[PDB]
């Protein structure tokens, strides 16, 4: 059995959001959806 | 880093006084000639860009074995490099000039310089002609003395200025040493 | 040491620029403010045998408790080292006077002070209660000029702010 | 016993320890002078020789408190560079005794800076060559100009200090002696003649 | 608990630095955060870009010449696209990255100047170093950067917007790497370039071996010289410049030492440690002479104590004083004053003064004393 | 000892030389502080006591060197230490009145910290307790007339430390 | 160096002046040909840099097995250090030619320094053939008869000069062996 | 890094010399025989991985301490470790003598090992002989002289490769030792 982490994109969706930067932009386009 | 007015602030806070009349006649006559201060800075950031090719092309027609094969200035990467050494410390130097205290100098650009040198092989024998022919030119450009460039002023007297740029330049030097 | 020259010439290094004519505009201000900002120096600095009296016995009359056994004032090296407090932070107020900014402040009375007093049951609301005391005691005419209380009290709050 | 600083003095209120250490108040003077520190240290012997032969050892024998920036051996040795030279080959000439003068003069500081003295100041005074020189030591580096210091404080006769640098400081106010050269005559009296613009070319009446 | 969390964690949502970089060296010298703002003046995207060039190629000079390979990566983080992690990532994945700090390093030297670069931390331990050389030798170097920035220690410090930064945590859990940090990053005016030996050792300055010490201090632990962590180093490029009792900065080593003053200042350092030892138990026991007499007083200075002003008349004469919480036991303003001249009265700080400095003297004479055979001495 | 118009007179002399005009700018220059100068004389003669007395209270009268072992301990050495700083008063005010450190060479620092070292006397609080009477002395006096002082008064700490 | 010359004229001296001074010795030496002697030095002290770099990539470019790991010229000290010690070695012949007189060469460098070399394992015969290199440069720059490289003399043979510098050199060469 | 047709440039680079005539028979005598070079090289990357755990097992049935207990061969993750090591060095050899020049090998691959087995505590006496029984089987796998698996080959001479891979397998050796 092999030993494998979460990826980084299985928990790039756990981050809170920062408005001072750039991450504003993917909580743009996550909230019109 | 600190500057003229907080480098009696550290001395005064090394014996937990209060900054007196005794300590602020030195302070009040940094203000009186602090237009001189800012015209002397001035001058210097004009003529700038002249005073690096200046002082690099004369350490270059005193020690030709510089654009010898094999020498430290004998590629164009390398002259660039030299070129852009002698533009940082013009820069640190006319940044402490304007603060009137010597302490940006010597721990942002002279601190670790002796080793960069050493260890990349740069001859410190060229690196002391650079400077003070930088320093030659810092003191013309202060007391408006240049060959074939004179700048407008009010006039006085502007030695202590010049005193202190030239204060400044051999601490590059032995700096570098 | 924050200030209105180490300001100017840490962004002119950070952008590896030489300075500009900003750089020389901004202490042009540094001329006309230093004649009031330096007038309460002296000021301070030459009375601050009775500002430090008259602000360590109203933290004291303002918060009676610090007395009782067990608290942070109860026995009289405890307040002889509390009157020290109010000296240091006074003179560091003198100090932000000459340099010009709120460099020594925040060198040497803010940065971590919120450690030592929870760590040493220090309550910051007596450390403010005598700043405020020296604050709302400023008469304008009579104490100094008009810019130089403005100046004072400017770095008085200051300190206030920061320690709540 | 206890007060680690123990003191001086003999009968009720003494401690153990003779006045002066002692029992000398006012002691003898050990050092030698100036000249002689460096004869002795052998590191020196160019600057000793150099200022034997220059004259200038009258200045550092007087009785003044001086501070001294006396360069090693190897300082000298460091000349041989190509800069340096080009400035001052010509002090070889035996004609040239008055700028070897100013040049060891500049080395000379009235008063008395030991290396303690100048920690984080920056001082500004006049050497005996008429030249002002900066001391500085920041961070427990100390310069004389462009000196280095390499060994700190050498305490000599009259409360005169030696610093050691390895490099020599040569005068803000210097100009290389030039080399001697054959004095040249115009030629042709006529050629001369036509060097000089008349009152018609002055008024742009003529080429 | 004086610190809350490390900044290994994540940010709390109620500061706005973290609280171990508020007193640490972190708010005095230029190892700061530079964050991108969220729209950005064309002339402030230039502000991150410079400070990221300081960074990710740890001070290069680059010529514009070696800047029209960027030329594209940069342009997809200057429309908005690229975040700063992505554009780290792409710009150590380019070839003047590859050129310049893997094309001729061995792998040491690598895996502690990515260490450098794309965080801001020197190497740990050795199983850390390990690990990397083992994800660089069975997938390459593609996948190695990636095991560097897609981990947990990247976005719980810097984010994605943060450049990197050499970080002054105030937390270190195997201690000497602080001394690995500040003796890998060389202060301001070094690189790696001339650190690794890469221009004396090429040939015109290009293709130089980018060889690297300190790999013996990795496997055996065996920590980091003082002198490479005090002469040069960002804790004097992020220095505080104040008045320090003993100055921790080294003299520059004196020429021409002999063995004598280094013996008569070793027997002077074992004279005032041993007088330490006896003056520290002296102390807080016998400090002083109204002591025993403290006790017995507060009950002769008890009786008179009233509240309102005037009081105390003395026979016939009205005026008085009193009333003052310093003042209600006879202090003054010097009373508190007597804390601030310590340094050069309390018996037993001059001893501890005295001898850090007679250490600090003797450290450099032995770094002068390893030189022997070709040695000229002087007679002081 | 030599004042400020000795010095400029000297100066001249030793180039055989008249006074020139540099020569009287100096020469104006000490006349029109002298009146200032006279008065922070005599205001300094009148507080001496004073200034001494919380100078000692400010620096070193409650700290361990006034205690048993320390050096000022016994009533000889109090008062041995008392006139020591009457000494650097009345010193430096005849400097602030000449306009000239000579006398301080002369007079006081020849010799000065090898009596103390073989004395054993502490130059840190020495030097401390000149630096607080530097301060009173500039308060009692004014702003230059402080500034003046403190010239003289780190004259002496620099050529005692 | 600058002691090398008598220079005797002197005013005032007070031990100089009306007192013996080494004028049978020292000024023959001077009125003799010390023009020829100073374009000489001075054909040393501007090539000098070029000389030491060229010398060290000869050496390096005859061996490789120094610039091999386990070599003595691999490191970043080891190339700083060896490129400083064949510029002293340079910097001491040149003063030993000034001074006509090779006394200073065998008590400030040559005295103890192959003792010192063995105790740090540097190979000899390596820095043999550098000083061997830096006599062949030595000598066309003493004729002329640098093909790189110009200056303009006063003409006439400098044969005499040129032979001094070898023999020097040979005496480096041997005193290391 | 360098390979052999750059090699001759940096020699011709420390004289300012342009390429001649002379310095092109080296090297068009490089181009002759480079079908062999890649029919060498070809011939040691077919079977390096049977050459590591042939060369290591050699190496332990020399010496049956690597596998005791406490030994340095003696867990799985240190077999390991020196089986990835066998392989890292036969990697570099081979991209040394695809190079025709030895560059590549010692700044990438030997600079800094020596200090890293003496810290780690790897015994150089097993490291000599793990490198010479890989060097033992280059030569036969050039010189198709290998007890099993014959390759097929145009034919002709070809001592001179296998002596160039001999000459870079005892650079390693001197290079760990
Ligand atoms: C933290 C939580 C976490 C997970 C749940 C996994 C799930 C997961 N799988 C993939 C990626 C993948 N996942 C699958 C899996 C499948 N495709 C099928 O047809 C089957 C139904 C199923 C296997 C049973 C495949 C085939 C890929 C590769 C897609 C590709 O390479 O193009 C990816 C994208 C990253 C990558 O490309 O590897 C993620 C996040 N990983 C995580 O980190
Ligand atoms: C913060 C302070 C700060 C400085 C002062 C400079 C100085 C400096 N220069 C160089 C690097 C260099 N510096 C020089 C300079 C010179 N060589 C000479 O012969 C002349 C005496 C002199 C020019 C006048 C050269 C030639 C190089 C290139 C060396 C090489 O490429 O091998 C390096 C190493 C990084 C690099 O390779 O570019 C540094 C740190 N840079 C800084 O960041
Ligand atoms: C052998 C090679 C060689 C050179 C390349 C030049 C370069 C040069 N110029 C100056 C000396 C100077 N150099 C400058 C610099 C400048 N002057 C200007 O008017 C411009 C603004 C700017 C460059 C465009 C200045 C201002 C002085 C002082 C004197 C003057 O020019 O008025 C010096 C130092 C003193 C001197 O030697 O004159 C040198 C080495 N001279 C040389 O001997
Ligand atoms: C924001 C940009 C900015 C500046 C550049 C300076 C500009 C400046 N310089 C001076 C003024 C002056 N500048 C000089 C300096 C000199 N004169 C000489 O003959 C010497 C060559 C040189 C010495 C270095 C002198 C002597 C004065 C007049 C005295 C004084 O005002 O202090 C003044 C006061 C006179 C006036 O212009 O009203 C000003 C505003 N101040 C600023 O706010
Ligand atoms: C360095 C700056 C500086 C100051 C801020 C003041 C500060 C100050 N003034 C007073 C002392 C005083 N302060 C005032 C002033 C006032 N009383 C009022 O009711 C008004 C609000 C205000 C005038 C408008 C008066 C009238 C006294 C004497 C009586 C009293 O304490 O109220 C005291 C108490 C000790 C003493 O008597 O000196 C202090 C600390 N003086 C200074 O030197
Ligand atoms: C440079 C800036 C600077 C400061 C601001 C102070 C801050 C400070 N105060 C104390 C220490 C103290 N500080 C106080 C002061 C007070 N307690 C109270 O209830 C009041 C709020 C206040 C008096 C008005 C007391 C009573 C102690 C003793 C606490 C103890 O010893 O545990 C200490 C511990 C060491 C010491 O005893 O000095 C420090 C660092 N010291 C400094 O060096
Ligand atoms: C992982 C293990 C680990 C530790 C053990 C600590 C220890 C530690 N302290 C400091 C830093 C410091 N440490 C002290 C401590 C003291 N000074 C004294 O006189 C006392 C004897 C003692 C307190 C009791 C002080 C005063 C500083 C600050 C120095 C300064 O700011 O200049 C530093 C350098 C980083 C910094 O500047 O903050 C480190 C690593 N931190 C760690 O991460
Ligand atoms: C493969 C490696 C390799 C080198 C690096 C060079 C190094 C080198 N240069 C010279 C030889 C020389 N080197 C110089 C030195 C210089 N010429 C100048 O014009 C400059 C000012 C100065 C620095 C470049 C001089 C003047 C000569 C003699 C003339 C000549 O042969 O070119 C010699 C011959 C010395 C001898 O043994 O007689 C060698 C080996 N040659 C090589 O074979
Ligand atoms: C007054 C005259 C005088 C000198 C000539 C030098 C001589 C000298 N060189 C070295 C020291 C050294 N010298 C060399 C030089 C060389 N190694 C080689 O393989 C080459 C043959 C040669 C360069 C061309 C090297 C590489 C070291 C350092 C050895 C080491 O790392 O320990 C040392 C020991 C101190 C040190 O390590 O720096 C001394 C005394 N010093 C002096 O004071
Ligand atoms: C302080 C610096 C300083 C110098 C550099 C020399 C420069 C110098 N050289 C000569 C003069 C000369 N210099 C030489 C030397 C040589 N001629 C050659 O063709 C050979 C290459 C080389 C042999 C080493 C000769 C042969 C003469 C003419 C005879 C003589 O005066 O010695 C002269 C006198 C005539 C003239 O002005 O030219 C001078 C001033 N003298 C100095 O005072
Ligand atoms: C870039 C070049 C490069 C190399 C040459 C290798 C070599 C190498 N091997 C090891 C590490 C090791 N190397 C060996 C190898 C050996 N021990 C023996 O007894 C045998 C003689 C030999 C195998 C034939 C072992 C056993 C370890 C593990 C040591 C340990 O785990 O404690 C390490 C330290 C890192 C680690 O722990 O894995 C390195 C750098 N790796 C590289 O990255
Ligand atoms: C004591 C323990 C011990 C061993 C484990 C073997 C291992 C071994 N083989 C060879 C010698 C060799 N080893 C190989 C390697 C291989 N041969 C092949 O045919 C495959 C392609 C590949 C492994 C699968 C080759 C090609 C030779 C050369 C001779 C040949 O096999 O034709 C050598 C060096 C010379 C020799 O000793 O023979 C050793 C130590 N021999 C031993 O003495
Ligand atoms: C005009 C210039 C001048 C000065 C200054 C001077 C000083 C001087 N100070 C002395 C002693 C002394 N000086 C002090 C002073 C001090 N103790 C401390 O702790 C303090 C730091 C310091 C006072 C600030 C003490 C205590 C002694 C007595 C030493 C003893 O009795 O052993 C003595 C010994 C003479 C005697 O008292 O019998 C001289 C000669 N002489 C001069 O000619």
């Amino acid at each position: 059995v092999t030993g494998a982490v979460s990826s980084v994109n299985m928990r790039r969706f756990q981050r809170v959001p920062k408005v001072s930067g750039f991450s504003a932009k993917v909580t743009k386009k996550n909230v019109n959806k | 880093m600190l500057d003229a007015f907080s480098r009696v602030v550290v001395n005064s806070d090394a014996k937990a006084a209060y900054v007196g009349g005794s300590d602020l006649q030195a302070l009040k006559s940094f203000i009186a000639d602090g237009n001189k201060r800012l015209d002397a800075v001035n001058s210097i950031v004009s003529n700038a860009s002249c005073m690096v090719s200046d002082a690099v092309s004369g350490m270059i027609c005193e020690n030709p074995g510089l654009i010898s094969p094999g020498g430290n200035c004998y590629t164009n990467r390398r002259m660039a490099a030299c070129l852009r050494d002698g533009e940082i410390i013009l820069r640190y130097v006319s940044y402490a000039l304007l603060a009137g205290d010597a302490s940006v100098l010597e721990d942002r650009c002279l601190n670790g310089l002796k080793e960069t040198y050493i260890a990349l092989g740069v001859p410190t024998n060229s690196s002391i002609r650079a400077v003070s022919i930088m320093k030659a030119q810092a003191v013309a450009f202060i007391t408006n003395t240049a060959t074939e460039r004179k700048m407008s002023f009010a006039a006085g007297d502007c030695t202590s200025l010049a005193s202190e740029v030239a204060s400044y330049f051999d601490r590059v030097g032995a700096a570098i040493s | 040491m924050k200030s209105v020259i180490t300001t100017v010439v840490s962004a002119a290094d950070a952008a590896g620029r030489f300075p500009s004519n900003s750089d020389l505009e901004s202490i042009q201000g540094n001329i006309q403010r230093s004649a009031a900002r330096l007038e309460a120096a002296e000021k301070l600095a030459g009375n601050h045998e009775a500002v430090v009296k008259e602000a360590g016995d109203a933290c004291f009359a303002k918060y009676a408790y610090l007395k009782n056994p067990g608290e942070a004032g109860e026995n009289q090296e405890k307040i002889n080292k509390c009157y020290r407090d109010v000296d240091h932070y006074m003179r560091l107020v003198n100090y932000c006077l000459v340099v010009g900014g709120t460099g020594p402040l925040d060198e040497w009375g803010i940065a971590g002070a919120r450690e030592v007093y929870r760590t040493l049951n220090l309550p910051t609301s007596a450390y403010v209660a005598s700043i405020a005391y020296t604050r709302d005691r400023l008469c304008v005419p009579r104490d100094m000029s008009a810019q130089a209380g403005v100046e004072f009290s400017a770095y008085l709050d200051y300190l206030i702010n920061a320690l709540s | 016993a206890r007060t680690a600083y123990p003191y001086t003095g003999s009968g009720y209120g003494s401690a153990g320890v003779p006045y002066g250490q002692d029992t000398y108040g006012y002691k003898a003077t050990t050092a030698k002078s100036i000249t002689e520190t460096a004869a002795q240290a052998g590191v020196f012997n160019t600057f000793v020789k150099l200022l034997n032969e220059s004259g200038v050892e009258k200045l550092v024998e007087q009785a003044g408190p001086y501070t001294v920036f006396a360069p090693t051996d190897d300082a000298f040795a460091a000349l041989l560079e190509p800069h340096s030279f080009n400035k001052l080959a010509t002090l070889l000439r035996p004609e040239n005794n008055d700028a070897l003068r100013k040049v060891l003069m500049h080395h000379v500081i009235p008063g008395a800076f030991t290396s303690a003295s100048l920690m984080d100041r920056a001082v500004t005074v006049k050497s005996l060559a008429g030249e002002p020189i900066s001391i500085m030591g920041l961070n427990k580096l100390v310069t004389a100009g462009t000196a280095k210091v390499v060994r700190a404080d050498v305490p000599c006769a009259n409360g005169c200090i030696i610093h050691a640098v390895s490099s020599v400081i040569i005068p803000p106010n210097y100009v290389p002696v030039p080399q001697p050269t054959k004095p040249v005559f115009p030629r042709s009296v006529i050629a001369e003649i036509a060097k000089l613009p008349t009152p018609r070319q002055a008024l742009g009446l003529d080429p | 608990k004086v610190v809350d969390r490390l900044d290994s964690q994540p940010s709390a949502a109620f500061e706005q630095t973290k609280q171990v970089y508020t007193f640490s060296r972190y708010i005095l010298g230029p190892h700061r955060a530079v964050v991108a703002p969220v729209a950005m003046d064309p002339s402030e995207k230039e502000v991150v870009l410079r400070a990221v060039y300081r960074q990710v190629f740890g001070n290069a000079y680059i010529m514009e010449e070696e800047r029209a390979e960027l030329r594209v990566m940069e342009s997809q983080f200057l429309l908005g696209e690229l975040s700063v992690k992505e554009l780290v990532r792409a710009l150590a994945k380019s070839s003047t990255y590859k050129v310049r700090f893997f094309e001729g390093a061995v792998q040491y030297r690598f895996i502690e100047l990515c260490f450098k670069h794309l965080l801001g931390r020197a190497p740990d331990n050795h199983e850390e170093i390990a690990v990397h050389m083992r994800k660089y030798q069975q997938e390459g170097y593609d996948a190695e950067i990636d095991s560097y920035l897609d981990a947990g220690e990247y976005d719980n410090v810097f984010g994605d917007d943060t450049v990197p930064f050499l970080r002054f945590r105030g937390v270190y859990t195997p201690c000497d790497s602080f001394n690995r940090q500040c003796a890998l990053q060389g202060g301001w005016a070094n690189s790696d370039k001339a650190m690794g030996g890469a221009a004396l050792s090429g040939y015109n300055g290009s293709d130089g071996r980018q060889m690297s010490t300190m790999i013996g201090n990795y496997i055996s632990g065996k920590p980091i010289p003082y002198e490479k962590v005090a002469a040069d180093t960002p804790l004097k490029s992020t220095a505080p410049n104040w008045y320090a009792r003993p100055n921790p900065a080294l003299a520059p080593q004196p020429a021409y030492v002999s063995a004598k003053e280094i013996a008569e200042l070793r027997s002077r350092v074992s004279k005032l440690e041993a007088a330490w030892s006896v003056a520290v138990k002296q102390s807080a026991a016998a400090k002083d002479t109204v002591e025993t007499w403290r006790a017995a007083a507060k009950e002769m200075a008890a009786m008179r104590g009233i509240s309102p002003m005037g009081e105390a008349y003395f026979g016939g004469i009205a005026q008085k004083v009193d009333n003052g919480a310093l003042a209600q036991l006879g202090n003054k303003a010097s009373s508190y004053k007597k804390y601030l001249y310590a340094i050069e009265t309390d018996e037993v700080s001059r001893l501890e003064v005295d001898l850090e400095e007679a250490k600090g003297q003797l450290r450099v004479l032995e770094a002068a004393m390893a030189k022997s055979t070709p040695m000229t001495r002087t007679a002081e | 000892m030599q004042d400020a118009i000795t010095s400029v007179i000297n100066a001249a002399d030793v180039q055989g030389k008249y006074l020139d005009a540099n020569s009287v700018e100096k020469l104006r220059g000490y006349f029109q502080t002298g009146e200032l100068r006279v008065r922070a004389a005599a205001t300094i003669a009148a507080n001496a006591a004073t200034i001494i007395k919380e100078a000692v209270a400010k620096s070193l009268l409650y700290s361990d060197i006034t205690r048993p072992g320390g050096n000022m301990y016994t009533t000889r050495r109090y008062a041995a230490c008392i006139r020591d700083l009457d000494y650097y008063l009345r010193y430096a005010t005849y400097g602030m009145l000449a306009g000239d450190p000579s006398i301080l060479d002369e007079r006081v620092l020849n010799g000065l910290k090898e009596t103390y070292n073989s004395l054993g006397v502490p130059i840190g609080a020495t030097i401390q307790a000149i630096q607080a009477m530097k301060e009173v002395t500039g308060s009692l006096v004014g702003s230059d007339a402080g500034k003046e002082m403190g010239l003289y008064f780190d004259y002496i700490c620099s050529g005692l430390s």
